[PDB]
DNA sequence: TCCC
DNA sequence: TACAAGGGA
């Protein structure tokens, strides 16, 4: 077995470097792999050689490339370009790299420098660093090159991402997916099945996108690829990134589960859907208070937010069908 | 279990269909503590059983149909043993959630 | 052969890591906290010779006596037999230690603290003399803060009692020495302060997902040579 | 000199402590998690949580409102007076007083002197170090674990929207439409019964934190470095800005909400000599807690005065009544 | 000066401050949540309420009228004249006078000297970001502790509806293609025994919040910006203004409801330094504490001077039994 | 003990349809008893119109009202003498005027 | 300095 | 939601 290991940066971006581990590995084949999960390190067990790993990721990187030119120093409204780079900066930087780390890799050359990470791969980075009395000219924090584009293809390829524009400023709402005690392969494709590609959602109807759990709320209610986790444990991880006035910065990090709340929907949705797609969608879209309260009674299971959410969606304009209560009932136990 | 009937009533006092619009009783009936601020606000929402019937007989759909007596002393007989307010909740939250479904009236 | 242990009861405690913006918080207090904590107590107890002209340089002095006195530099262990969790605040937290933009400048950061309903802590010595001894008991006590000020800390209770020999399972926390030697934490906690070194530890926390948050509890490490008995319940801990 | 106290009060209908407001017109309130007992289950919740942050920056306020009345108020830093207390930082390294006075940062023991605030809440000159922590440390403000455990359900936060009217030139409401009046914003406000824990160092107020005493004589008295008169009016001053604490002045939207505040219970002890701190008041067991600390350090050795509010807090413990904080502060100034 | 009031006051059928949305019709009065005792575990209830908000413009509103008739009301803002709350809102960066004349959001000083509802409620300019903190502060309108505990809960609102009569020319009530407005809505009135508390800073009028201080012979002079007599005209206007305030001027739908108000007890204090709050009269047990709270700073070294009506206090101290709330404020500022 | 359930059967017949007399102001009087004196008195009024419901039951084809038995009286009696609260008597009232509306089949 |  | 406050090549 490979086991190859990982290095201990940060939780989040070793959670992106670590899990993009595999996305690297599936295009090569190295069958039979488990990712291991040590709190921060997410070591990975596989019986794979490094050739193959190399071609599954230098194939996985081609492919981002390919996505990348196909829209346009190149900027595209990619995920790795400018859907998730905050920074104008990086819609080129960030390409660039991709591309020096194919160019060197076909030619079975290791890399030699070192690359800076933005705060979109890891929210506990940023510019400047406290030593004993101030900070750091220029960006103390430093990745290697192989390290920052794989952890930006595992991004890339699993982890879902929402954006808004309201105007000039703009919301980016970014989740990861974390196990915490084991996982296979048919899982990881599982949690792959949920990325969807080029989220620009903008609009005005649909301002309920800020609310970061109302975001979330709605991109799980269209995602449907397995109901996974109701028997393997899961957490997410998520941060928003703001342009208030051309002024970027991280303004919540609230750490809460993922497992419940789908749990809740997919337990909410056996009766039909012609009756509860609609329903989620007509009471986001229009009782916006009467959906927070239906996400903090999910949550945190108080009766009484059930019964307020459903009161503000039929004073607007909700159905609120008969199977739908029926399920919320069956919630309640 | 005699859910579904006075979750039927109770929507005959919410559904457009009847321009009456009567929420006080509702509102007060979620928000039940103990046994007789419940009691009364179901008794109040029954009460208003007549103009349900005439509003109904006069639009020409079906009237409404009137929890039987069969289970009315099923609520009573279930009620007073909750003497914890706690699992109470569940049962006033759970009328308050069936007086607000569809329930297609009158087509 | 003696271990003070005494128990602290905490609403926070916000020692973090080195990080930008959000501090990000430990998952258990580091060991050169804890050796700060007592290191302020004697030094508020006995200014006699343990305090000189620089502030800075007496916290020193006290921190190299009272790691000559540990029988190692890895020695402090912490028991978390109360859950840990974490949560995060916005905080005005205004950041003017940059070089330049002023001193009017108000940044709104964010930052997280961790909830526990208490904490054990060990602290093991060598031989130390009575004349001594009574002074670091009464130091035992006193730790008001640990970490950022706001993080307050209460030590009801403080004790000398001897391990005895007692074989348990391991439950203070350790150097991730031992453990690959034998739902495994691997960290760093910067073991001694930083002043004008860094050791992978293992951590004794799993998790268990009860409710929203998994939060962590006892993983119950393999049976050690050397345990404490503490109100009839026994308790691993290793020393070099 | 040396004073903790430490007990629960009951305050509702406020937004202290707003969680950075909202971009969508929503203002929520900071949450904290909370573990709790359950039966046989450890289970999280979500309560209000003001931050220890705020209750410093109103202590600080609270004095420099005091010590604006006492004659020695002169010594206090512009910025004082504006509520500021950034404290400098790399580009500045002169202290312009009230009447604009220089003042120099080389040493601790001048900026104490010429600077009340620095002195009890610390400072930072991060160009030549000297650094001074504050005297006085504010925990968090939780609700208490026993009340979460009775009520558990329920939000206890009401969400409601106020509306601010712009309206046109005559009579019109302009030509925003009144789909909103003029603008709908919306404001959290909490309700429970929070325990709070407030140390105060005041015992090394004057006192340079690199030179606790001078010894020359051969005696450790305390190096005083400012005058022993003032010393103490900065001392009263601490003491009374602690009066418009626990009496409705803590937490923002003050001219909108003003909390209905009032003090449940509480227990402070003071002694001239570092004590340890009690326990905070988020805990339904801390009145035995508070006993056995008080016992162990009693039986130590410590000259403990004890004062309680609304609190048995034993019998053979040598317990003064109080009636209110003011009246603990009254009995406190007389040292 | 700096003066704290609390107090009780009864109130019965008032559909005061009402969230009045909620689709389009039942216009369903706000509520707040509270903690009571109920001799068992701490319980939370639901019970009718009016925001400080309101209370803080009604004030605003009564200090425009009193202020008017003063020889100082040229300084004052146009919108104020109009009774507008919309204190320097976003985009704008100049403010129309009462008689006309412009005046810049640049310095504070010049705010506060021309414009007077900017003095003592204070003001936000985004634009130019400049902030002045209300020297009045109120709290929620709260039912007292005791009588929730006594009334066990029977929701103490009422609904009532009620219809528009709009009928046609020709004397008949057509349908919805025709056009009518013949329709039914709903209003929520409560009632009950209410506290109220409300604390003015009045010592820091005409002051900028800048620089209080000037120092020209080494003492604190306060910065005066204004004449002393337009500085007194001012406060006793502020104070003036509790003469509507406790008579039925602090809630909407006057012109249908007109809540009906008798004032059952207060207290007020006013010592012109730093004091601190009254205890709110929503808690039962809040007279025994004003009276520890009146005497012991009394005996603190304070100078208090307290007016009570409808309280036995502690009969123990100087106390002046007042009879009336604008008695009340015809004593506060006989004492200017 | 079972005499609830026929004194609302009886007021039952004051409100339901096929009778052409809708007294609801007895039976709201009923429900509103906050003491028992006019409990009791509007107890009164609810009897007092038996006989002509009687009558009328037989003379529109229906079967005849069960008029509550001497026994449910001395019970409705006894009971309102040891029930001083008015906490108890309060949800009593209500526990009997809820039965006056319901889906009684009194003319098959 | 450029770059939103 | 109005304003400010920022991250980088």
């Amino acid at each position: 077995f490979n086991e190859f290991k990982t290095p201990q940066i940060d939780p989040i971006f070793d959670l992106y470097v670590a899990y993009g581990y595999v996305v690297s590995l599936i295009r090569g084949g190295a069958k039979e792999a488990t990712l291991i999960p040590h709190g921060a390190s997410y070591l990975i067990q596989t019986d794979v050689s490094n050739e193959e790993f190399r071609h599954g990721l230098v194939d996985a990187l081609s492919s981002m490339l390919s996505l990348h030119i196909a829209l346009a120093k190149l900027v595209s409204d990619a995920d790795f370009s400018a859907g998730a780079n905050i920074n104008n900066v990086y819609w080129d930087s960030v390409p660039r790299n991709l591309e020096k780390l194919m160019k060197d890799l076909e030619k079975k050359r290791s890399v030699k420098g070192t690359a800076t990470i933005p705060i979109t791969l890891m929210p506990s980075a940023g510019k400047y660093m406290l030593k004993h009395f101030g900070v750091q000219g220029g960006n103390p924090i430093k990745v290697d090159l192989l390290n920052y584009a794989l952890a930006w293809v595992g991004f890339h390829y699993y982890t879902p991402y929402i954006k808004y524009a309201k105007g000039d400023t703009t919301w980016i709402h970014i989740y990861q997916i974390a196990p915490v005690e084991e996982v296979d392969m048919i899982s990881i494709l599982s949690l792959k099945d949920l990325k969807m590609h080029l989220p620009h959602y903008y609009e005005s109807n649909l301002d309920f996108l800020i609310n970061r759990r109302l975001a979330l709320l709605y991109h799980l209610l269209h995602s449907e690829a397995l109901e996974l986790f109701t028997e393997k444990e899961f957490v997410i991880h998520s941060y928003t990134l703001e342009r208030s006035g051309n002024n970027q910065a991280i303004r919540s990090f609230e750490e809460e589960e993922i497992g419940k709340l789908m749990d809740f929907l997919w337990k909410l949705k056996r009766r039909d859907f012609y009756h509860a797609i609609k329903f989620i969608d007509d009471l986001l879209k229009k009782a916006t208070e009467g959906a927070l309260a239906l996400i903090d009674a999910i949550m945190n299971e108080r009766l009484e937010g059930f019964y307020t959410a459903l009161k503000l969606g039929k004073k607007a304009g909700v159905v609120s069908s008969r199977e739908i209560v029926a399920a919320l009932e069956d919630i309640i136990c | 279990g005699w859910i579904r009937n006075i979750g039927r009533y109770l929507s005959y006092l919410v559904d457009d269909t009847f321009e009456e619009y009567a929420y006080d009783v509702v509102d007060g009936i979620a928000k039940a503590r103990t046994q007789e601020e419940l009691l009364e606000g179901v008794y109040k929402a029954l009460r208003l059983a007549p103009k349900l019937k005439k509003k109904a007989e006069s639009k020409g759909c079906p009237p409404p149909r009137i929890p039987s007596p069969e289970d009315i002393e099923a609520l009573e007989e279930k009620v007073e043993q909750l003497s914890n307010p706690k699992d109470l909740r569940k049962l006033a939250v759970s009328l308050a959630l069936w007086a607000f479904a569809s329930w297609n009236n009158c087509p | 052969m003696d271990i003070l242990l005494v128990c602290l009861r905490f609403p926070f405690f916000s020692v973090a890591k080195r990080s930008y913006q959000v501090r990000t918080s430990f998952l258990l207090p580091p060991p050169s906290a804890l050796k700060g904590a007592l290191a302020k107590g004697l030094i508020l107890l006995k200014p006699e010779k343990y305090a000189s002209s620089s502030l800075d340089e007496a916290a020193l002095k006290a921190i190299k006596e009272i790691e000559s006195k540990l029988v190692d530099i890895k020695a402090v262990s912490v028991a978390p037999l109360s859950p840990l969790i974490r949560n995060a605040f916005l905080l005005k937290r205004l950041r003017n230690l940059e070089s330049g933009s002023n001193a009017e400048k108000s940044d709104a950061m964010r930052r997280e603290y961790t909830f526990t309903r208490e904490l054990l802590v060990a602290y093991i010595f060598k031989n130390l003399t009575q004349e001594e001894k009574n002074l670091y008991l009464k130091a035992a006590m006193l730790i008001d803060v640990i970490g950022d000020t706001e993080s307050l800390a209460t030590p009801v209770w403080a004790s000398f009692v001897k391990p005895e020999d007692k074989k348990a399972p391991l439950a203070f926390s350790a150097p991730y020495t031992e453990i690959y030697s034998l739902r495994m934490y691997i960290e760093k906690m910067r073991v001694s302060p930083e002043y004008s070194q860094e050791e992978i530890f293992y951590l004794p926390i799993e998790e268990r997902r009860y409710k929203r948050i998994v939060y962590y509890a006892r993983i119950y490490p393999p049976e050690v040579e050397k345990a404490l008995t503490v109100d009839g319940e026994v308790l691993g801990i290793w020393i070099p | 000199m040396y004073v903790r106290i430490s007990g629960r009060i009951r305050l509702n209908a406020h937004s202290l402590n707003a969680q950075g407001g909202g971009g969508t017109n929503y203002i929520e309130i900071t949450k904290t998690k909370v573990t709790v007992r359950t039966e046989n289950g450890w289970t999280v919740v979500e309560v209000p949580a003001i931050t220890g942050n705020m209750l410093k920056h109103w202590h600080f306020v609270g004095f420099v409102d005091y010590f604006k009345t006492t004659p020695y108020g002169v010594n206090l830093t512009e910025r004082a007076l504006r509520y500021n207390g950034t404290r400098f930082g790399q580009g500045e390294t002169t202290a312009t007083k009230a009447n604009g006075a220089t003042v120099q940062l080389n040493d601790e023991a001048t900026i104490i002197k010429e600077l009340a605030d620095a002195d009890v809440h610390g400072f930072l000159a991060p160009k030549t170090g000297r650094r001074r922590v504050s005297l006085v440390k504010a925990s968090f403000i939780l609700p208490t674990e026993d009340f979460i455990k009775e009520v558990e359900g329920e939000r206890l936060i009401t969400a409601i929207k106020h509306n601010r009217v712009d309206v046109d030139e005559k009579g019109a409401i302009g030509s925003s439409k009144e789909g909103t009046a003029q603008m709908l914003f919306s404001r959290e406000y909490a309700t429970g019964l929070y325990g709070f824990s407030i140390v105060l160092d005041l015992g090394l107020v004057g006192i340079p934190q690199g030179l606790p005493v001078k010894f020359e004589e051969n005696q450790p008295r305390p190096n005083i470095v400012i005058d022993p008169n003032e010393r103490k009016a900065r001392i009263e001053s601490a003491l009374k800005a602690l009066i418009p604490m626990l009496s409705g002045y803590i937490g923002a939207n003050l001219a909108r909400s003003f909390p209905v505040f009032k003090v449940e219970e509480l227990v402070a002890i003071a002694s001239e000599g570092p004590i340890p701190a009690l326990v905070h008041g988020f805990y339904e067991d801390y009145i035995e807690a508070n006993r056995s600390i008080i016992k162990n350090a009693r039986a130590l050795g410590f000259n403990i005065e004890v004062f309680t509010y609304n609190v048995d807090l034993g019998e053979d413990i040598e317990a003064t009544k109080v009636s209110s904080v003011e009246e603990l502060v009254a009995n406190l100034v007389k040292m």
